[PDB]
């Protein structure tokens, strides 16, 4: 019944690229299915970026319109992990008034390339009886005091420096409260007042939530596992005390000399064994859209030894590049295309549609009858696979709205009488050629 | 009273129970085929289900596309945010047009938590530091709590607070006379100033007076706040503080539309759905509704190509008017309503038809009667005859004008002779062109 | 503590006029309240 | 003699629309001549304007050059006259370096939309005489003086501490609004002028403030609604009103301040009056332009716009469309043309003898023949603008009254565009660039 941030979109139903141990596509796995060359292409390229051994590898996927070439892409990702950085950008994600678009690339190559570091502290985690502050008269500022701890089994009286007093003071801790002190840092986290603790009481001067008192031992060990990309590294070294910039995005057009700085510094804290280093996947979509001067910046950029392994996407022919007037393959330059393997993908038949069609509705939880799924996989086969993915859910809603239960091939051509095909709107659009605008 | 717009008699699609389109209902008549889909729409955004979803009116210029629009942002309420937008809105020389899009797209979602407010507040009376009669070791007193005295236009009781309180009292100028709140959560003090009662035992003083509160002491009550999900964008990208130069220093500059990046997202998705998943706060998603669409760039379009099957986007609903034109961003790429073809295989196209005499003729009935504005039939009749000669924009205009030509010769309704007058004296787009054509010449 | 308060606010010095005293006269020191009042306490001082 | 900021203009001698009380225009009236259809079309569209019942109303003048579609425009402003707002800018105005062509016309339909207020004020203003204070909560009392009293203030310890602040000495002209407690230093008298001889950095010498002293009463304030925009804009934004440094204000403000206002006329407390942006020149704005008035006349407060266009069927700029008046066809039907018509003879001499008569110049019956000779020839303009240098003229001639050689005479000095292009084309080699 409730409804989270994530809903049901186009690509919801691909877990992955369906792929057994011996890399071999099946039919019908992890809804995906058909496509079987790119997917053993698209198979090889996740085993050789999980190796991660090579750098600055580019990876092109061209076909029809509504291929599956975003698909694969999606089935790729999912199937990477979230522990592996992957960046989605399209094609005009980089023409921005803030920054020029060969800063735009590098902030988005180095957004690739993760860090993963484990941090292990030494916490203190316990509820508090009392807390003692014994303010100076005058003297120097100097101010002494003690607090203790209790837990279920053991409990403890600590002593307090000039440090930890003002930050007690500052988060407005008192009696009958749970706290995690960290040993290193020094910072005091609130987890809320306990219960017995409370039958003493004032008037309201903390009214909130309530919790529990941590069992066992008063000190243990925390660990934290930190995934920070290079970019934002970047952006931290770029300026003191500069860290709204990784979500404001105000930071524009760093200094390279931070750069290579930055570089070297991971390299020697790859080599000191503390943090380790990990490549992720740039996946740049309808990539024909880029400026012949991105495509040149992209031939250096990719030659490094810190590039990610960027995957292309285009559905162009001959056409001419952008800025430009010469024709060429996919709209790029033969410089770029020709450091790069290309991916073709086939049109899809009949016997694949219908599956992609009963997968979908098992995502969409929609019923419907044999002679429904014929007339749906016709009109997916006479008109592009998109329109029928979409009447889906307008003809389980039509058949909801009779309260129905399975979808019947009246509800469908209801629905296709009702909504529009582009190749219908534009032969009903020739009939009134003096009304429309600009013909 | 409230002015009247010129989409004010919209207020719904007029509906069956089985999604049958009635000949006029709720200010709007014939177009059935197009109001059956747009009840299907509807259901779909209230189905909570779909995501990235989109649908593009297409018709010619005044047959009623925008009007739909309306009627479905009113049949779908007012506790689902419903944000239109132009074309042009993307152009801007302050951020790139994929973040205005993106942030339209964030605006699109909204949210709606509660929470619970307690306060003790009045005037201040006495202060009292009730001592424990028996100081420690070393020490000449203990000091267990102070009792402050709040009256109300109520009635007056005594509180005991933490003796930590009275230091911050001396931190302000908590003197007796003054009117005072604490909040119960944060535990702090404010003062608001000396009451009004006092406010004529001098002639002039530095200090305005505030009324003394109405009500109980302690006041305590449950609200429920909707904030869009843009709202927390700007509020993360932007922290609001005085205790810094960097806060204060950007507070004193010219205030600018900073690119959001892809992170900050992905902490607030994490946020929000931590607090859905303990059942604070409810998501409720929205329409977002993008006009003349076809002003946009083909940049623009590549980024709503990518942006309509994410699974956060919002229903879109766009609206275009243009026949077979060249793209925007494009030398002599033509496409029909001046959208890119691959875009176009993405939307649900719902064909929006002219209209005959009759509706023309209701349309503009319906039109006056919710104007205010009282029409002889034999005028009526001729109105719609000059309406369907030229359009419908020109018939529905001419009621006020008319209407104020009566008025002047003092009858309370218009005949055919203010009609024809108002029509002899303005001119419709066809003539003018015909009269630009002949004098091309002079101009 | 509380500082006792006054019953009555003050009012303006002509037994006529009922309005408060908005400010004291200067030259013979008596509450006023307008133009009107201070022309009546200068004729008849 | 003495010459104000403002003197004869083009549009001077115009003062309202020449009309009737049942909308009937008159030959010659308010210094308009002709155009009587086109003057009955702007008195029922200020008609509308007036009752500002309905909202979102587009009006056009189209017309050659010369026939008046901007001294029709001037009139119905002045017809209309103040307190109602009347915003006029030029086609090219938006196209600005810090906000996009959206923003300049949202700000500019924002600014045309006044608001009625009512607020209780009590001030005090006058000159100080004498401060005394004791040192016992320090007690003191003030003296204020004005033209007709003075009186003593018995202040507050509060009042003592800004007054010490403010650094407030005698012979001070000072206001104070009771209500909140502000000084607002004014400057000091005239007769306290002397005892110094050598003023400070900045100083000013203003009346002693006469009538009552502590004046309470009620005043009307009409805003605009663009400053409310501006003002919470940011956190100090009332700057920007005169600075002009605001830019792309966001639109969740706009939508709340609109908001507070339908909830303030509901409550009575504010009331909305309509007024007109005139926008001269239209006939040069962008295409992405032309598509924002699609949906910015479609809202429940918006100004009515009137719009001039010299262009037949020309190119639209920022497309290449071919459209009448270079405004596209989704947006004609929306608005409604009121066409003009070349003046006749007997108005183009009706015409010269308004700007002789304001300009304070008397011409000669073979005078103005000859003018209007030439007036229709040529341009209306050029004909008015003879006019002016025939005054010069005479008066160097040292002679009261102009006469056909002095017409002669300033016609055979300058130029008009035919004669101009005519003599450009005989030596046109020596030239540059064609
Ligand atoms: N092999 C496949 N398995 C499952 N679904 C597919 C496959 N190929 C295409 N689809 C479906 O087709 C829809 C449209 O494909 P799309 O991503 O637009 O292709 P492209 O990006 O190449 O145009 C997607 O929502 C996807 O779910
Ligand atoms: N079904 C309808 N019922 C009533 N009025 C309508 C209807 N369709 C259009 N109109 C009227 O037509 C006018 C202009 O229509 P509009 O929505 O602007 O058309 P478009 O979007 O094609 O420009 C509106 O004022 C509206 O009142
Ligand atoms: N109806 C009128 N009555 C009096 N003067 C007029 C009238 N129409 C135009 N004029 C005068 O003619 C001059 C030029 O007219 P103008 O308004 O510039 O023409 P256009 O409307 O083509 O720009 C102006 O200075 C104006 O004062
Ligand atoms: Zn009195």
């Amino acid at each position: 019944d409730v409804t989270r941030i994530e809903r049901i979109g186009a690509h919801s139903h691909i877990r992955g690229l369906g792929l057994d141990d011996a890399l071999e596509p099946r039919q019908a796995s992890q809804g995906m299915v058909g496509q079987l060359a790119a997917r053993r292409a698209a198979g090889v390229v996740l085993e050789m970026i999980r190796e991660g051994k090579i750098a600055g590898r580019a990876v092109l996927i061209a076909g029809q319109p509504g291929t599956g070439k975003t698909a694969i892409a999606m089935g790729m990702a999912q199937a990477l992990g979230p522990d592996t950085p992957f960046t989605a950008i399209a094609g005009s994600e980089i023409f921005s008034l803030e920054m020029s678009k060969t800063e735009a690339l590098t902030q988005a190559f180095r957004r690739s390339i993760g860090v993963r570091i484990k941090e292990e502290t030494e916490i203190i985690e316990g509820e508090v009886v009392e807390i003692q502050i014994d303010r100076p008269a005058t003297g120097t500022g100097s101010k002494v005091g003690k607090l203790t701890l209790k837990t279920t089994e053991m409990e403890t009286i600590y002593d307090l420096g000039t440090k930890m007093i003002e930050s007690l003071t500052k988060d407005k801790v008192q009696a009958g409260d749970v706290i995690t002190i960290d040993k290193a840092t020094g910072k005091i986290s609130k987890l809320g007042r306990s219960f017995t603790r409370a039958r003493d009481y004032d008037a309201m001067g903390s009214q909130t939530k309530f919790v529990q008192c941590p069992d066992g031992e008063l000190q243990k060990r925390k660990e934290v596992v930190h995934t920070v990309s290079l970019h934002e590294i970047d952006v931290i070294n770029s300026r003191t005390q500069g860290f709204l910039a990784l979500f404001s995005g105000d930071t524009g057009e760093i200094k390279s000399e931070v750069r290579e700085q930055i570089n070297a510094k991971v390299a020697e804290w790859r080599e000191e064994g503390k943090a380790e280093i990990i490549p992720g996947v740039l996946f740049i979509d309808e990539v024909h859209m880029l400026d012949i001067e991105s495509f040149s910046f992209l031939n250096r950029a990719l030659e490094s030894d810190m590039a990610p392994v960027l995957i292309m996407a285009t559905n162009r022919g001959i056409t001419r590049i952008r800025g430009t007037s010469y024709q060429s393959p996919h709209g790029i330059p033969i410089d770029l295309l020709d450091r790069l393997l290309i991916v073709s993908t086939t049109p899809y038949s009949e016997k694949d549609t219908k599956q992609i069609l009963r997968i979908r509705c098992e995502e969409e939880d929609v019923e419907m009858s044999e002679d429904a799924y014929t007339v749906l996989t016709r009109i997916g086969l006479e008109t592009s696979l998109r329109y029928a993915i979409q009447l889906i859910t307008a003809a389980s809603l039509v058949c909801r709205k009779r309260k129905g239960t399975e979808v019947q091939v009246d509800d469908i051509k209801r629905v296709y009488s009702l909504f529009l095909d582009e190749s219908r709107s534009t032969q009903y659009m020739k009939e009134y050629q003096d009304a429309f605008l600009f013909n | 009273t409230q002015r009247i717009a010129s989409h004010s008699h919209v207020k719904g699609l007029g509906l069956d129970e089985s999604g049958l389109a009635k000949q006029a209902a709720s200010g709007l008549v014939g177009q059935e085929n197009a109001r059956e889909a747009c009840g299907v729409i509807v259901e779909l955004i209230k189905s909570k289900k779909m995501a990235g979803r989109a649908v593009l009116l297409a018709g010619p210029p005044g047959t009623g596309k925008t009007a739909l629009a309306l009627a479905i942002a009113q049949e779908l309420g007012s506790k689902v945010p419903f944000c239109p937008m132009v074309g042009s809105e993307v152009y801007s020389t302050e951020i790139k047009k994929t973040e205005v899009l993106m942030e339209n797209f964030r605006r699109a979602i909204g949210l709606r938590i509660k929470e619970t407010k307690e306060v003790y507040e009045g005037e201040v009376t006495e202060l009292t530091p009730c001592e424990t009669e028996n100081p420690m070791g070393g020490y000449g007193k203990t000091i267990s709590h102070v009792i402050i005295g709040l009256k109300t236009a109520k009635g007056t009781k005594q509180l005991k607070l933490d003796p930590s309180i009275f230091e911050s009292l001396q931190k302000e100028r908590v003197e007796a006379g003054d009117v005072i709140y604490i909040e119960a959560n944060s535990g702090a003090v404010k003062r608001q100033g000396r009451c009004d009662t006092y406010a004529t035992e001098f002639d002039l003083e530095a200090e305005e007076y505030v009324p003394l509160p109405k009500g109980d002491v302690h006041k305590k009550k449950e609200i429920i706040q909707d904030v869009t999900l843009h709202d927390l964008d700007v509020a993360n990208a932007r922290p609001q503080g005085g205790q810094d130069i960097l806060s204060m220093m950007g507070q004193l500059m010219k205030p600018k539309k900073t690119e959001i990046t892809d992170k900050l997202r992905g902490e607030i998705n994490k946020v929000v759905n931590k607090y859905i998943d303990q059942g604070i706060a409810e998501l409720v998603p929205g329409v977002l509704f993008v006009d003349e669409v076809h002003m946009l760039d083909i940049e623009c379009f590549t980024y709503l190509h990518r942006a309509l099957e994410s699974s956060i986007a919002p229903i879109v609903i766009f609206a275009s008017n243009r026949g077979n034109c060249v793209i925007r961003g494009t030398e002599d790429i033509t496409s029909p309503h001046g959208i890119p073809l691959d875009l176009l295989d993405r939307v649900m196209i719902i064909r929006t038809m002219l209209y005959t005499p009759q509706e023309m003729k209701q349309i503009i009935k319906i039109r006056a009667q919710t104007e205010g504005i009282n029409i002889s039939e034999e005028a009526l009749n001729h109105l719609g005859e000059i309406g369907t000669k030229t359009t419908l924009r020109y018939s529905v205009q001419l009621l006020t004008p008319a209407n104020l030509l009566a008025k002047i010769n003092g009858k309370d309704s218009i005949e055919k002779e203010h009609v024809e007058e108002i029509s002899e004296l303005f001119y419709d787009a066809k003539s003018s062109a015909k009269i630009l054509a002949d004098q091309q010449d002079k101009y | 503590q509380r500082p006792s308060p006054s019953g009555p606010p003050p009012r303006c010095s002509v037994p006529g006029c009922p309005h408060p005293r908005r400010y004291a006269c200067s030259r013979t020191g008596q509450a006023l309240c307008s133009l009107q009042c201070y022309r009546i306490n200068l004729q008849m001082r």
